[PDB]
């Protein structure tokens, strides 16, 4: 094929160019997003209960859904939580690969069939399905800055004007409003409704008939009376459409004729839903909407299209309104792009320098100039057509490809430059021979390779969808470099370069490049006199070999491990929880003290602070929230002082002073989407109906024995909530059927008044909203209101709520989880210094054995990833190794040399490990990746060097020795040139401070270091390896 | 106080050797919660025995009331904590103690049943002709449950 | 185009004054001109 | 696919006969179908 594109030179630039446009097209229609689909698909049903306790919601709702999500397939494991805010969550996570849409269509069937099952106030209020494993684009913030608009005001406004603008926006796949758009708010006063003998029963019952849609008919119908001219539609009673309406709600006329109206009973005006969430932005008040990417769209067009669309709506703002963007995602994708660039851009300008270094004319400068970029393009074309995306790991994809991209490049034009050199051929025949030495060696190579990364994307779950994304691009980049090493770099070689005199090497030249020659030549003659010397004790080089791979050895084992590292994001979070009964406006106090010393101390660092009072991850309630730090730009925040990690330190030991509430600071996971992915998940399983109760005391001695272990298990807590203090109260049914007292009007009079109800829907400015009945504040706060309350009997006589109730204080759950159906409670915990997770969770079943009967457990999320991964690595390193030697025996023809090129492997895995260990890195991901490329060319050194010396013996007749003191002659400078230009190459990727720091220093230290021993030791002892196998074996 | 937040959580997570070391450092044992339990309440509550003992020890309040009027023997009573119920009785627990329902630990002992609990308050001098405030007796409590066996004790 | 619509106005106040439930008021505007689907019946053996 | 050599038959109500008429007009093919033994066997309803 080589010798084919030799003679066919515009055949060759054909192939380069359908490859480049294929590329180009590729660039312009590929989807653009920070992250792939990582998490497995998971669908959330979410229901709510107003005015409901934990338990309410799961016995009516939670446990009737549970018990109908059956005929789903390829589902995994299903969680739940239910708690006091009456809510409900029930995640449904699914099998990798399971269809999303036919995920969720399944699950809401069967929620949409036991719908009949669950309370009416549930079904008013509706139950959704979301799939709730997509994340966040950007989150756009609206604040009032001068005072005139609440929080529900802003959100009412967000909702009407700004959320289907921005839905019906290009790209936008999802638009969650921050808050509730405005609700009817009846705020009923016991004390007026008692004067007038009347019940929260009759003021439901009146908005029910003075707020409704009536049907009525046609004037002059079919079947009509012929002779019939006009046909009109007949319209009666519509909703409401003003507080002022309400107001004139008709509850009752007296015997004077005198009549009692809605506002005469209540105050009556336009608020939330639901009051639970207090939202704050820098103290002001503030909405906000959560846009994620649609499927297939270009996250850096959808952002800027977002952006124009606010743009315009910003003349119609009413006087105060601002937008803000608090999170915001694509900074990161435009970096990440952007150093691709620059490092593929500085990559060609560093090959080009070191080419004319060496060959020191500009017309080999240019073949590596063309052949990289046309195989880059090509990787794009086979990304696209893959389904693939352009994002943060196929973009660190192609910065670890470049080093096996150039080096074939300098390979191909370096060995027929040398040709030339030695034996004085023309451009033309002289790469036909060059090919041919080299043309077997690089398919065989190519093989090999696709065995190290190939099985990598068969990896199960999360851990295989983000290997597979190096995998492809790295696999596909070598692959098309392969292809322009025997289609187009032979036809440029043998058209482009100018002959060389045999026997010129450079030596009769002047001034810089005379004087490099003869230094080169003579350090090449150093170097073969060295090898020689090596050759005649391999004995004590091969005990060098064991100590090294013994080191290796150590300090893989000694590595800190980490899925991925933690990045400077511009964004972290600040948990705030106060004891158990404590209120909104306790924990707004401690959130007001949080906002004051990022906006005081931390003024050069923090942007804006989102104080967000009643909602935490771990659970709900008043007595919880979270602040969300919003940073300045990387380069306005210099040194480590200036960073996420320090900030966070500072912050957690600033607010250990605070006294009643538990608050500290904490950085994002480098991919918000999975979540935390450091430590374990237990379940702990109730699986004889042992009750709430008794699974609390098998959870609290579980966690006492773990205690026990702090050599092992580590920060091992619950992740739920704990039981509080909750007001009994108990309806005599006995006093209420005395005194003429139905048990549904003192049920109604207690729930619509103390917890809120949902009566009907009213028309606000052509919106319909929800209209909510509830007591003021003040008559629903202590238990002595309990008996202002006042209900009427048959007889007409109002009774209050103490003569026919009797209370008391008890203890339960706020938030009951539930997993699999059974009654659960979920466990947090991760291995001790020096300990790995696997042997952490070991020791977790084996303290779950000696729990008491019934008591079961289960691993979720990230531990149920780990162990079927943990099951798959095995097998697979395996397969990858046994094809690896299969490919280089059928190149080498020989089962025993192969090993001559197996055994380098250790020599670069020891500098990534040195050079991680030094800089105080982990081993992460973009480290292995990392590994795998280093073992990549490093083999590819060896594996030409092994070809070269065979082919002398085999072919010329050399001996063992002269063939591999020849070998490595030839090989010394195109490994030099190679090694020179990528370790410059990933130069900026180690020093790099700023945006995406975490992964380009993962990245380059492991390559870097890496490169540097596999260059310096490779040269030594692939030429021992070699002939201490040959002596072996035949 | 700060210890008396912990014995609050330690008198009712049950862990005996905290309490042991809060007693020593001087943890406030008349501590209450917004509801007014004290560690003895929450102590009586969970069934802690042994935690019970150390803080009567430590001058607790015996006949402590919450918010509502409910003493730890109501909770001891109510909960069927035998063991508990006795060490409150002897150490001068108010047998007869009415809350704002006028309910009493003879009335909460009935209504779950517990027999034993039922002698060992009767045996202290519990008065069982004592009405709460529907003018239920513990009989009354009894026979509405169908509880032929805590009938006879009652007569 | 644009439809005459026949606005029809029931004083609920004078309603409940006259002791007429606005339930029988809705139900008997609504039955009358504008039909009402009550229930099903078997006709030859087949629901309708 | 069933059994080997044997048949799964429908006799559909076409008119809205009724229950009573389908029963007869089963039968009717049942009595019919039983003077063939030749050609059919085992011809019996899988209903009640
Ligand atoms: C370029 C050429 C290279 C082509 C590479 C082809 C990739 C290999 C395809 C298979 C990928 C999946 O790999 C498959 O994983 C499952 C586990 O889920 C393994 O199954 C495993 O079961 C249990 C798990 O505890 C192990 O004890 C057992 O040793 C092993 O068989 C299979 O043995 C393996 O084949
Ligand atoms: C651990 C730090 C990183 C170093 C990695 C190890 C490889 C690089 C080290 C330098 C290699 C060159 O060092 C090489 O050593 C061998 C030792 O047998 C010397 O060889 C020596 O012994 C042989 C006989 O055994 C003599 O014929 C020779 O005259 C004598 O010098 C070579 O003359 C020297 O050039």
């Amino acid at each position: 094929m080589p010798n084919f594109f030799i003679d066919r030179p515009i055949f060759a630039w054909v192939i380069a160019i359908i490859i480049m446009l294929a590329g180009g097209l590729a660039i312009l229609k590929l989807p653009v997003a920070q992250y792939p689909t990582i998490a497995p698909p998971a669908v959330t049903i979410s229901a709510s209960y107003p005015g409901a306790d934990a338990k309410t919601v799961q016995d009516t709702v939670t446990q009737v859904i549970e018990q109908n999500m059956n005929g789903i397939d390829n589902l995994m494991y299903m969680s739940s939580n239910s708690d006091s805010t009456g809510t409900v969550q029930i995640t449904l996570t699914f099998e990798s690969g399971t269809d999303a849409d036919i995920a969720q269509v399944q699950v809401q069937n069967k929620l949409q069939l036991a719908m009949p099952l669950l309370p009416q106030e549930v079904q008013q209020q509706g139950v959704s399905v979301e799939k709730s494993s997509s994340s966040f684009l950007m989150v756009v913030g609206v604040i009032n800055t001068d005072g005139t608009m609440t929080q529900e005001d802003i959100s009412d406004y967000v909702a009407a004007n700004m959320k289907d603008a921005i839905s019906r926006t290009s790209g936008v796949g999802d638009v969650q409003l921050f808050g509730s758009q405005y609700a009817m708010r009846i705020w009923m006063n016991p004390n007026e409704l008692n004067k007038f003998q009347l019940t929260p029963v009759d003021v439901i019952t009146a908005i029910k008939a003075q707020n409704a849609q009536v049907a009525a008919g046609q004037l002059g119908g079919t079947p009509p009376v012929k002779g019939q001219q006009l046909n009109a539609s007949i319209i009666a009673q519509t909703r409401l459409t003003s507080t002022e309406e309400f107001g004139k709600i008709l509850l009752k006329v007296n015997q004077d004729g005198s009549r009692v109206l809605l506002r005469d009973v209540a105050k009556i005006e336009l608020g939330g839903e639901n009051y639970d969430i207090i939202a704050e932005f820098n103290g002001q008040p503030a909405s906000g909407l959560g846009i994620k990417l649609a499927t297939g769209a270009n996250a850096l067009d959808t952002a800027a299209a977002i952006r124009a669309e606010l743009a315009k709506m910003e003349p119609f703002f009413p006087s105060g309104l601002k937008i803000v963007y608090p999170y915001d995602t694509t900074p990161f994708v435009k970096i990440s792009i952007h150093e691709v660039v620059k490092t593929l851009v500085e990559a060609i300008i560093l090959v080009f320098l070191v080419m004319y270094l060496f060959l020191q004319n500009f017309r080999a400068t240019l073949i590596p100039t063309i052949a990289v970029p046309v195989v880059l393009l090509g990787t794009f074309a086979v990304l696209a057509a893959f389904g693939f995306s352009i994002n943060t790991l196929t973009m660190f994809g192609m910065v670890l490809a470049i080093g096996l991209l150039v080096d074939d490049a300098i390979v191909v034009v370096e060995n027929v430059e040398r040709v030339m050199a030695e034996e004085g051929l023309p451009p033309k025949e002289a790469t036909r021979k060059s090919m041919g030495q080299i043309q077997g060696a690089l398919v065989g190579i190519a093989m090999v390779l696709s065995a190290v990364f190939v099985p990598m994307a068969f990896f199960g779950g999360s851990t295989g969808a983000i290997y597979r994304q190096f995998s492809i691009t790295i696999v596909s980049a070598m692959a098309l470099s392969v292809l322009v090493a025997l289609i187009l770099t032979p036809a440029l070689c043998a058209t482009m370069l100018k002959p060389i005199a045999k026997g010129d090497h450079g030596e009769g030249k002047k001034g810089f490049f005379g004087w490099f020659n003869r230094m080169f030549e003579k350090s090449t003659h150093h170097y073969t006199d060295s090898v020689g010397g090596i050759l005649r004790s391999t004995g004590r080089y091969l005990v060098l070999y064991l100590i090294i791979v013994v080191g290796m050895a150590y300090l893989f084992v000694r590595l800190p491990s980490s899925f991925l590292p933690d990045e400077d994001q511009g964004v972290f979070m600040t948990m705030v929880q106060l004891p158990a009964g404590a209120t909104q406006e306790r924990t707004q106090k401690v959130l007001n003290e949080v906002t004051h010393y990022y906006l005081t101390k931390e003024k050069n660092n923090v942007e804006s602070v989102f104080a967000v009072n009643g909602f935490g991850f771990a659970g709900r309630g008043q007595n919880t929230g979270i602040a969300f730090v919003s940073l300045k730009d990387w380069a306005d925040r210099p040194g480590e002082e200036n960073k996420v990690e320090a900030i966070t330190m500072r912050a957690t030991r600033a607010f250990s002073q605070i006294k009643d509430a538990m608050v500290f600071a904490f950085n994002l996971p480098a991919i918000v989407e999975l979540g935390t992915a450091t430590g374990f998940d237990f379940e702990l399983i109730d699986q004889a109906g042992l009750g709430h109760e008794k699974l609390t005391q098998a959870r609290n001695q579980l966690l006492a024995e773990a205690a026990k272990h702090p050599d092992m298990l580590t920060s091992v807590r619950p992740n739920g909530l704990e039981d509080t203090p909750q007001f009994k109260i108990d309806i005599d049914q006995e006093k209420a059927q005395a005194l003429g007292v139905s048990i549904n009007d003192i049920n109604t009079t207690l729930g619509a008044a103390w917890g809120g109800s949902y009566v009907n829907d009213f028309i606000d400015r052509g919106r319909v909203k929800k209209v909510y009945v509830m007591s003021e504040a003040k008559y629903r706060m202590l238990p002595d209101d309990i008996g202002d309350w006042y209900v009427r009997a048959a007889d007409g006589q109002m009774v209050p709520f103490s003569a026919f109730s009797s209370s008391r204080w008890e203890y339960g759950s706020p938030r009951l989880e539930r997993y699999n159906g059974l009654p659960s409670m979920e466990i947090l915990g991760q291995a001790a210094p020096g300990k790995s997770t696997g042997e952490a969770m070991e020791l977790m079943e084996q303290l779950a054995s000696k729990l008491p009967t019934g008591v079961g457990y289960d691993w979720t999320g990230m531990s149920y990833q780990e162990r079927l991964s943990g099951n798959q690595a095995p097998s697979l390193y395996a397969i990858s190794l046994i094809v690896v030697f299969l490919c280089l025996a059928a190149l080498y023809e020989s089962w025993s040399i192969p090993f001559s090129v197996m055994l380098v492997v250790p020599l670069g895995v020891i500098g990534a490990l040195l050079a991680a260990t030094f800089r105080g890195l982990t081993n992460d991901v973009y480290f292995q990746v990392g590994l795998l490329t280093t073992i990549g060319l490093s083999a590819k050194n060896a594996i030409l060097i092994v070809e070269f010396a065979k082919d002398l013996m085999d072919k010329e007749g050399k001996g063992l020795i002269e063939a591999t003191l020849d070998a490595v002659r030839m090989a010394l400078r195109p490994i030099l040139m190679t090694s020179l230009a990528f370790i410059l190459g990933v130069m900026p990727l180690v020093i790099s401070t700023g945006a995406g720091s975490g992964a380009q220093n993962a990245v380059g230290t492991g390559v870097m270091g890496g490169m540097v021993t596999a260059t310096v030791l490779a040269i030594f002892f692939v030429p021992v390896f070699f002939v201490v196998v040959r002596r072996r074996f035949s | 106080s700060d210890l008396g937040k912990k014995l609050l959580e330690a008198a009712r997570a049950g862990r005996d050797d905290e309490v042991r070391i809060l007693m020593a450092n001087g943890a406030d044992v008349n501590a209450a919660d917004v509801v007014g339990w004290t560690p003895l309440h929450l102590a009586a509550y969970w069934g802690h025995l042994e935690i019970v003992e150390v803080l009567l020890k430590n001058g607790a309040d015996v006949n402590a009331y919450d918010t509502l009027g409910s003493t730890p023997l109501h909770l001891a009573a109510h909960f069927g904590h035998l063991e508990i119920v006795e060490v409150l009785l002897k150490n001068g627990a108010d047998v007869n103690a009415k809350d704002d329902n006028g309910i009493t630990p003879l009335h909460l002992a009935a209504n779950r049943g517990h027999l034993e609990i039922v002698e060992v308050l009767l045996k202290y001098g519990a008065d069982v002709n004592a009405q709460d405030k529907f003018g239920k007796t513990a009989f009354d409590i009894s026979i509405n449950n169908g509880n032929e066996d805590l009938a006879e004790i009652l007569q």
